[PDB]
């Protein structure tokens, strides 16, 4: 799960290092799956 | 509204009118209707407009409302382009939409893009119902290795 | 009386007030608190620069050498900003800063930088202007259940 | 299914498309070592060569212009204005 | 299948776009490694071995090289591994597959390809670095910009198929393009707002930079003209030099609001044999419009004349505009201070009226307008006050803007900038909103939770009383993030449900074309169009002319073509005619004459039947205006002197004409119908033009220049008609398409919403309404 | 590796404005100050009006200041830091306060005729440079050809381009067919 | 990363000043405007050069190998 | 990658010549140099120089691209004095000025105290 | 090796509409009422002002590369202090016993109302516009 | 004493401030480009590494070294390799500098430019020579040691210039001015109210007359006068950069002059 994403998706993701504060942006990020 | 209208003694003048804009729409029953004018009457459901007055009428009015929709973005576009849009939309007596009707054609044959990668099933039923391709197709041509009857290859060149 | 050249804002016609907010600036996230002025700034634009953050170099952390993975941009001189922001500092940004303090200027010169390109000094590039690292790096093993 | 010299109605002049696949067959031609009808008057390129051809209604190629229902109509380059 | 999708890509090559201003409008910039990578088989020949060779020579690692030579029996040499490189003696029959090299058609193109414009062929030109450069003009077509895009290049392979590319879809055979009906690209950014500061009459240059800038015009012929100003001090005005730019004999005029063959304000545009005489060259004349200078020298001088004309101007406008440089800064965002204070008002005085508008409603004094609710109606009122404040605000703002203020000259010159930037920049930003209303009530009764509940105020629900130069508030940052978001969300939408109605249009035209017997059919050979649009002209070929005829009273019209030789005062002054004193009275003249005059009236009411508008501006072929402004200086007219001219010649030279014009050929009844008809609305104009009248008395033409002008239409007609074979059926779908891909926006349904509801023919629309008269 | 700054990299300022290099200037060609500083960076004054980003600007004219007096630039949102009040710091450092400056053309020696924004701006260098996208195929014996390139060819009416375009270079055949029944049933 | 050797703009040496600097600025408890003026960095290009650098070689040293 | 080197903007390549000179077509005795390897440097100074000559009728010079150090120098004079001979004066000049410019200096140079 | 106008001009009015270098000169001539002129002026390298006598000229004289020294001590139709070139374009009947004509020097325009002129006034490019003191 | 003229007002180690009169716009700009960009100098330009334990990479460390100034006072004794016979560089077109250091004690050890140890035969002539104008003597930091990483390594320095790489810049930058009153009018000054009050004054103004009131534009007036004021990294010294600069634009026209006799 944890490798691939797939609980049982999008989950889980390689950890952004570009930047330093790109990867603090990607540890403070949402998702929403699927009326406005 | 305004109106520019011939004066008696030959200039445009402009004379306004009064016109009342409705929020529904009901086109058969009220160009009935005493005081109205039931030749200007207009209406931006083109559908309705071709159930009461006519294919050719739809068509006008098809191009009319096409128009505005580029208009009202302050943009031009020449006639002859929209017209032939309208009229692929009518020449078969009602009114066609272009957004994917068939999920199987449009104006098309049994070649091009050979989709389903099942040009195995198409091929046999094209040899059980005897198909004729016109081979005017840009890509039949291709497995042809020929020009298709397109611009520059829309007539042959000979010695 | 008020200073003209200061923003217009409302009143507290309120005896009421049950919180007040630790300071405004602290609706932003990560990205955005790295603009400065976004506050003069259109709506979307902050939009855009939020997103390309993330495609910018720099130092990502301090033992870039130590690590071994696929692809890593380090800056040559990274610039902590001569503009910056009350929020940059918990972001850690004037220690490991993307970007540079450029010398530009706007202007129309040979007609090279129209419809988004730019005129860059080749001399600096030369000094060592934007120079950047790149690391990229293989790897493999050996058979399976064989 | 063919139509006499005369009673042919389609234009008299060379459409766009017809002068650009004139010249294209002739200039492969003439890039195939192919007997010029032209005195050059130095010119060295294939498609430069087959636009003087063309400019001396010297090509012996003829158009044959399919109507959709099936007939055709045949014009030689020759007569063909050249205006564009 | 793998093939047709264009998978297996061949000779073709993609990298990062750069403008450059020094490569002509036709070139692309190529990267030499590139270069020398792509490849053309080239057959040797008794005219290129001495070339061929060389390059052979050079091998696959010297540009002006080349790789493999194929001999007689189809063998393949590699000239990277073989024991015989440094020999091979080329043989007639034998090819060289060369390295590309300049002036090599190829097909350029830049993604997404909703046009013909998105796909043309440039002459190659080999360059150092690593990106494909490409002259700035050709910016629009493409829809291209610098901060990155990438575009490929194509590299025809036969002879066949570059000649289909040069003849065909070269750059300068698409500058006027057939959609728009206009010229498809024109002058921008640096290059426009130079042209504006080099244009204006306070511009002056002398003799060390008027010379520089002469020798940049390639076509220069060397003669320095001489100085506008020859006192003191040798001056030249700006407009002098960038008529050095304009071929001769290009005649334009235009007349802005208040342009008066003396321009007190050097409004309009005014140029006569190829010489600016008066107006500030700006996007109206330069840009990509309809009467534009560009439009008229590609049908006037043709499109490689025009292709050149835009590197011309580039080249000296550019070069001005290098040492006199142009700026921005804040300093262009501020507003005078009182003018600050006229702002901070009118929007003081824009919320009380809000705010009485309130208390007005609060009391329930309000009334609701007709079949709106008095909460719809007040939302409605108090919205109209805000954009109404917005807006007064930002002209009290953009009228102290000097002629200075770097903003504003870039507004002026029309290239970027428009009142509402400098309104939101300098003063108000403006109301927000979102789904067309202000700011809601997302937390109950409220906007954030920084207010009391109930509050309907300008500050609650979604006013920015601020700008950007002063800064957002808060609450006021938050609200217009709210909005710009809804303008991302369905920019994201409007993309693609446009990209799918373009792809969508051309799957139902794709295989209509335009036949050998002018009509206008698909692939099941069914008529569609019986006359290509109704006229069988090709788009490219009209332009919008004013039908004198239907406009102005019965009187001017009377006054105007009325010619009766029976009769003193309404005949024609002996002066304007050689045989005007022995015509007074011709009965057999008059006949002629009476039967001109009766054409003309059965027109001017066929017009008012047809554009009961009374609106007499139609695009039509054959500029007619022009042919006669090109006989007024091609024969120098002098309207003095009487015509030589026969009311004969005229009357049935003008008769014999509309015999020619054709479309049609059949020799049969019902096509010999079909060709009047093509032709009726044409021929108004052509009547109304050459009116016995206006062909003495407005224009002296001359038995030559007539019989001239005559002459011309004729040709110029038949250039128009349409080609047997374009693929209108294509052109048409990218026509509407691609003008649709750029609509991102009186309460009715518009824009794509609108057009993807008519084009799938849907009954159940959101606006129906009907019009009752 | 090392990647040296070249014509085609992208790189952006932080107010949503990314933008290719293209031409590199050596400082002798470069416009140049009377103090005899120079641009690292020339953008073009026609990517700022449509763009309402005006933040740019004053984050310009406050680094000019820190730079001259060796303070930090607070640019933070909501704070009360002014235009007027920084050009009034600028101004002290003897510049023109709105950041303008007399600049010379390097080919000439000549003034410019207008005064040029000058100042020093934070700019971003992003990743994805062209040395890394020049791809080029061309194996003789997007960058795809797809329907949509296919329609605007069409529509040129290219008709023998497409054919030598979406075929598979496989030498033509000859072959000879009865006009009777189409198949290749013909003994040449 | 260590102190540009010379700045980018002008190429004023740059390199020998970075301990002289942060050394007018401890002890000598200048402002960082005086500081830099007196190694001479009168022009911004020169000055943004040491006022923005950041001497990350001093944490890319503690780690041990 | 497909950058030249640098040393391409002053060293002459293969079968380059500093100068080249084709005679004017459009306009007499009109001529136009082209200097290899040379920039605004050389070009702009001459065309000042020439430009003070009473006899040189036109005289201007440009650099067609940016990315070739090199450019093209037109010159038009009167009829019986040889453009080529006017480029020659112009040189002369330039040196001769440099001449007194090099000496005043170090003159100057040598009375400064520090 | 002409001249076609002379005479002297009281400059009723001068305007600067955003021009830092140029003005529009409307000046009302002596003798004839009829006679008035408009004018677009380089006041930078010509200064004017108020009820000014001007004198003004046009002519032809003293369409080939233009050159410059050298006849300084040759030529000198120098009489003059400012001195134009333009090229000349339409007349037009101002209707009734006055016919006006229009003049453009490289975008400096000039407007003349008179009548006698028919004769005196070209009918092509060539004209030179000369004021002194 | 003829055309050109100078006038100092400052002058030193490092900096010299000079007005230039009876000269062309041109020729002053000229020779201020040839300053910046073509007058020889020698710079290190080929770097070989033994050891490099250090926290820097190779070609950061080498790009340094490149920019570290070196003498080049007698350089126009020293050949261009690119014009020697020799295979590759010799004491005759380089010079051979080495760079040794260890972090040896546990205080973090500093490299300097001072470090760096010519090797070849200077054959008696100055150049070549970390140049050093720091207080302490460190001629720039190039590199910092921790407990014990090496740092091996040889510098070949080669006669270059500007226009090659900006490190053979010896003119650090250069003051430029004339007309310091605008009455030449070759700028219309951007105002908001009062162009004169808004735009500060140049100390050139005092020494120019002002413009008075009521006089017209003087259109016959041209540039003359030029304010400036050279800089210089150290590599030469700075009335050099000016004079070698006049040489190099002086012998510049003078190859054309032999070209056209070649010709
Ligand atoms: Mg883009
Ligand atoms: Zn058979
Ligand atoms: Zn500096
Ligand atoms: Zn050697």
């Amino acid at each position: 799960a944890l490798a691939t994403g797939n609980w049982g998706a999008g989950v889980s993701q390689v950890l952004n290092r570009y930047t330093y504060s790109s990867t603090l942006s990607h540890l403070r990020r949402t998702n929403t799956p699927i009326a406005k | 509204y305004d109106r520019k209208v011939p004066s008696p003694t030959g200039e445009y003048v402009k004379e306004p009118e009064w016109v009342l804009e409705t929020d529904g729409v009901n086109l058969s029953e009220v160009m009935t209707v005493p005081g109205i004018d039931p030749t200007r009457i207009y209406t931006n459901s083109f559908i309705d407009i071709m159930e009461v007055l006519g294919i050719e009428a739809g068509r006008a009015a098809l191009y009319k409302e096409v128009y505005n929709v580029i208009a009202s973005d302050g943009s031009y576009v020449n006639y002859r382009h929209m017209a032939l849009l309208v009229d692929v939309m009518t020449t078969q007596g009602g009114l066609t939409s272009v957004t994917r009707h068939g999920f199987n054609r449009s104006n098309t044959g049994a070649l091009m893009r050979c989709s389903f990668e099942e040009t195995v099933e198409i091929l046999f039923e094209a040899g059980a119902s005897a198909e004729l391709d016109d081979c005017r197709g840009v890509s039949e041509n291709v497995i042809l290795g020929q020009m298709a009857p397109i611009g520059t290859g829309a007539f042959d060149v000979m010695i | 009386d008020v200073d003209p050249a200061k923003r217009i804002r409302v009143s507290h016609h309120a005896t009421t007030f049950t919180h007040c907010e630790i300071h405004p600036s602290m609706i932003l996230g990560v990205a955005a608190s790295i603009i400065p002025f976004p506050d003069h700034n259109q709506s979307p634009r902050n939009t855009y620069q939020s997103a390309m953050g993330k495609q910018a170099m720099g130092v990502f952390l301090t033992n870039y050498n130590v690590r071994m993975d696929t692809m890593a941009n380090i800056l040559y001189y990274p610039q902590k900003p001569l503009g910056t922001t009350r929020a940059m500092e918990y972001l850690k940004f004037r220690e490991l800063p993307a970007g540079q303090n450029a010398i530009v200027a706007i202007a129309c010169y040979s007609g090279y930088n129209q419809e988004d390109s730019m005129i860059m000094n080749q001399s600096s590039i030369d000094r060592g202007l934007f120079r950047s690292l790149f690391f990229r790096s293989y790897m493999d093993q050996e058979k399976k259940y064989g | 299914k063919a139509i006499p010299k005369d009673q042919r109605a389609t234009t008299p002049y060379m459409t766009k498309y017809e002068r650009a696949r004139i010249l294209g067959t002739r200039a492969l031609q003439i890039s195939m070592n192919a007997p010029v009808f032209v005195d050059l008057e130095g010119e060295t390129d294939p498609l430069r060569i087959a636009m003087k051809e063309l400019a001396e209604k010297k090509i012996p190629l003829v158009i044959r212009r399919y109507l959709p229902d099936g007939s055709f109509e045949d014009w030689s380059v020759e007569e063909l204005i050249v205006d564009l | 299948r793998g093939n047709l999708m264009g998978k297996r890509v061949d000779f073709s090559a993609r990298t990062v776009i750069s403008g450059d201003p020094n490569l002509e409008l036709d070139q692309v910039g190529v990267p030499k490694s590139i270069a020398k990578t792509l490849t053309y088989p080239e057959v040797v020949t008794p005219y290129n071995i001495d070339r061929l060779t060389q390059l052979v020579r050079n091998g696959p690692n010297e540009h002006p090289g080349a790789k493999y030579v194929i001999r007689d029996s189809g063998d393949r040499i590699d000239l990277r591994y073989s024991k015989r490189a440094g020999d091979i003696q080329l043989q007639y029959g034998w090819k060289v597959e060369r390295h590309i090299m300049d002036n090599d058609p190829v097909l350029f193109n830049r993604q997404p390809s909703l046009h013909k414009m998105s796909m043309m062929a440039h002459r190659v030109k080999v360059i150092p670095y690593s990106t494909f450069r490409l002259n700035l003009s050709v910016t629009s077509p493409y829809n291209a910009d610098f901060d990155g895009d990438e575009m490929n290049l194509h590299v025809p392979q036969s002879e066949e198929t570059r000649a289909e590319l040069s003849q065909l879809c070269a750059v300068p055979l698409q500058i006027v393009s057939p959609q728009s009906n206009k010229p498809c690209m024109g002058i921008v950014q640096d290059t426009l707002c130079g042209i504006r500061k080099l244009t204006l009459r306070d511009t002056f240059i002398e003799l060390d930079q008027v010379l520089n800038m002469l020798y940049w015009v390639p076509d220069w012929d060397g003669v320095i003209p001489t100085p506008a100003i020859i006192k003191p001090k040798p001056l030249w005005s700006g407009k002098q030099i960038l008529s050095v730019a304009i071929p001769n004999g290009i005649h334009l005029q235009r007349f802005d609001e208040g342009t008066t063959l003396l321009s007190p304000k050097d409004n309009g545009m005014l140029i006569i044999d190829g010489q600016i005489i008066f107006g500030v060259v700006e996007k109206k004349t330069v840009g990509s419009s309809n009467g534009g200078l560009i439009h008229v020298v590609t049908r006037e001088k043709g499109p490689q004349v025009c292709a050149k004309l835009f590197g011309n101007i580039q080249k000296v406008v550019n070069f001005w505009l290098l040492h006199n440089g142009f700026s921005t800064g804040i300093g262009d965002t501020i507003a005078d201070g009182p003018t600050m204070r006229e702002i901070t008002e009118t929007i003081a005085e824009a919320k009380k009226k809000v705010l009485d508008v309130t208390k007005e409603a609060q009391a329930n004094l309000l009334t609701a307008k007709h079949g709106m609710t008095l909460r719809e109606s007040f939302e409605d009122n108090v919205v109209r006050f805000l954009n109404e404040a917005r807006d007064k605000a930002g002209r009290l703002a953009e009228v102290n803007l000097k002629d200075l203020n770097n903003v504003k000259q870039m507004v002026m010159a029309g290239s970027k900038g428009s009142f509402i930037n400098i309104a939101q920049m300098s003063a108000c930003v403006g109301q927000q909103s979102v789904e067309g209303k202000r700011i809601a009530f997302g937390f109950v009764d409220r906007t954030l939770p920084h207010f009391s509940k109930d509050d309907y105020s300008p500050e609650s629900k979604g006013f920015v009383e601020n700008s950007y130069l002063r800064g957002l508030t808060p609450q006021e940052f938050f609200f217009h993030a709210m909005g710009g978001r809804e303008g991302l969300i369905d920019t994201a939408v409007k993309t693609a449900e446009t990209g799918y109605i373009q792809r969508r249009l051309v799957k139902a035209l794709e295989d209509i074309m335009v036949h050998y017997d002018n009509t206008t059919r698909n692939s099941l050979g069914n008529v569609i169009q019986f006359i290509y649009g109704e006229d069988g002209m090709d788009a490219a070929h009209i332009e919008k002319q004013s039908l004198d005829t239907i406009g102005g009273s019965d009187a001017a019209f009377e006054k105007r073509y009325r010619v009766d030789l029976l009769n003193t005062d309404h005949t024609l002054d002996p002066s304007l005619l050689e045989s005007g004193s022995e015509i007074l009275g011709d009965l057999k003249l008059q006949v002629l004459l009476d039967e001109e005059y009766k054409q003309l009236v059965k027109d001017r009411k066929f017009l008012r039947e047809v554009f009961v508008d009374g609106e007499a501006n139609w695009p039509l072929p054959v500029n007619i205006r022009r042919i006669i402004q090109n006989a007024q200086q091609t024969f120098h007219i002098d309207h003095t002197k009487p015509s030589d001219l026969t009311i004969k010649d005229i009357v049935l030279g003008v008769k014999d004409l509309q015999e020619n014009l054709l479309v049609l050929r059949g020799k049969n009844e019902i096509i010999q119908n079909a060709q009047r008809d093509a032709v009726t609305l044409f021929c108004c104009l052509l009547r109304s033009r050459l009116a016995t009248r206006r062909v003495l008395q407005e224009y002296r033409l001359t038995k030559q220049a007539f019989d001239w002008v005559l002459s011309n239409i004729e040709a110029q007609f038949l250039r128009s008609v349409v080609h047997p074979g374009e693929m209108v059926g294509v052109l048409a779908a990218q026509s509407i398409g691609e003008p649709a891909t750029q609509m991102t926006l009186k309460k009715v349904t518009s824009g794509v919403p609108r057009l993807k509801e008519i084009l799938n023919v849907a009954k159940n629309m959101k606006t129906p309404s009907l019009t009752v008269y | 590796t090392t990647k040296i700054p070249q014509i085609g990299d992208k790189f952006a300022s932080r107010h949503g404005q990314k933008g290719t290099i293209g031409i590199t200037y050596r400082r002798e060609d470069m416009p140049f100050t009377a103090e005899g500083i120079v641009p690292d960076l020339i953008i073009n004054p026609h990517a700022i009006p449509s763009r309402m980003t005006v933040a740019h600007l004053i984050e310009c004219l406050l680094s000019k200041v820190a730079a001259l007096s060796g303070n930090e630039g607070d640019a933070s949102p909501f704070t009360d830091i002014t235009v007027e009040g920084i050009s009034k710091l600028l101004r002290e450092h003897g510049y023109q306060s709105r950041g303008f400056e007399v600049m010379y053309n390097g080919h000439t020696g000549k003034k410019l005729m207008a005064q040029i924004f000058f100042g020093p701006t934070y700019y971003q260098r992003l990743r994805h440079m062209v040395d890394d996208k020049i791809h080029a195929r061309a194996r003789g014996p997007g960058l795809r050809f797809g329907e949509m390139e296919r329609d605007c060819m069409i529509a040129h009416g290219a008709a023998s381009f497409l054919k030598e375009r979406l075929m598979e270079a496989s030498d033509a055949f000859r072959v000879h067919i009865c006009g009777i029944c189409g198949l290749m049933t013909v003994i040449a | 990363m260590i102190v540009p050797v010379r700045c980018f703009s002008c190429g004023k040496v740059v390199g020998d000043k970075w301990e002289s600097y942060l050394n007018l600025l401890q002890e000598d408890e200048l402002d960082e405007g005086t500081a830099l003026s007196r190694l001479g960095l009168k022009r911004y290009c020169c000055r943004r050069m040491i006022l923005t650098h950041v001497d990350l070689i001093e944490k890319f040293l503690r780690y041990n190998p | 990658m497909n950058a030249p080197d640098r040393f391409e903007l002053f060293l002459l390549g293969e079968g380059e010549s500093k100068l080249k000179i084709d005679p004017d077509t459009k306009a007499p005795n009109a001529v136009v140099i082209t200097f290899e390897k040379e920039d605004h440097t050389l070009g702009n100074l001459i065309r000042a120089e020439l430009l003070n000559d009473r006899k040189v009728l036109f005289a201007a010079y440009k650099v067609e691209h940016p990315f070739f150090a090199r450019f093209k120098l037109r010159i038009q004079t009167t009829e019986g004095y040889d453009p080529k001979d006017a480029l020659k004066n112009a040189c002369n000049s330039i040196i001769n000025k440099l001449g007194a410019l090099k000496t005043n200096f170090e003159t100057e140079w040598n009375l400064q105290t520090l | 090796s002409n001249t076609l106008f002379d005479d002297i001009f009281q400059v009723s009015e001068v305007d600067p509409g955003r021009y830092n270098k140029v003005c529009r000169i409307e000046a009302a001539s002596t003798t004839q009422d009829q006679c008035k002129l408009t004018l677009d002026i380089n006041v930078e390298l010509f200064p004017v002002a108020a009820q000014d006598s001007l004198t003004v000229t046009i002519a032809s004289s003293l369409t080939r590369s233009w050159r410059p020294p050298q006849a300084g001590d040759r030529s000198l139709a120098d009489d003059y202090d400012y001195v134009m070139y333009g090229t000349a374009y339409k007349f037009e009947e101002v209707s009734k016993d006055l016919i006006a004509v229009y003049y453009s020097f490289g975008g400096l325009l000039m407007r003349l109302e008179g009548n006698y002129r028919n004769l005196n006034n070209l009918k092509q490019e060539n004209a030179y516009l000369l004021i002194r003191r | 004493e003829e055309g050109p003229q100078v006038k100092i007002r400052e002058a030193s180690k490092d900096n010299v401030d000079f007005i230039l009169s009876n000269v062309d716009l041109a020729m002053a700009n000229s020779l201020r480009r040839v300053m910046i960009a073509e007058i020889p100098t020698l710079a290190i330009d080929s770097v070989e590494v033994e050891t490099n334990t250090t926290v820097l990479a190779d070609e950061f460390i080498a790009h340094r070294l490149g920019l570290i100034p070196l003498q080049s006072m007698d350089i126009e004794q020293l050949e261009y390799s690119r014009d020697c016979f020799c295979e590759d560089h010799c004491d005759k077109c380089s010079v051979v500098l080495t760079l040794q250091a260890f972090g040896e004690s546990e205080s973090t050890t500093n490299v300097y430019s001072k470090d760096l140890v010519i090797v070849s035969n200077l054959m008696g002539r100055n150049i070549g020579h970390p140049i050093i104008q720091d207080k302490e003597g460190n001629g720039v930091l190039i590199c910092k040691l921790r407990k014990g990483q090496e740092l091996k390594l040889t510098c070949v320095a080669k006669k270059g210039i500007a226009k090659e790489h900006a490190k053979w810049g010896p003119a650090a930058a250069i003051e430029f001015e004339y007309d310091p009153w605008n009455k030449l009018k070759h700028t219309d000054y951007w105002y908001e109210q009062d162009s004169a009050k808004e735009w500060p004054q140049s100390k050139n103004c005092e020494y120019e007359d002002p413009p008075n009131e009521g006089d017209p534009f003087d259109y016959k007036a041209q540039a003359d006068t030029f304010y400036m004021n050279v800089e210089s990294v150290g590599s030469i010294p700075v009335d050099q950069v000016v004079v070698r600069g006049i040489d190099t634009l002086q012998k510049k026209v003078a190859s054309i002059l032999l070209a056209l006799t070649q010709m």
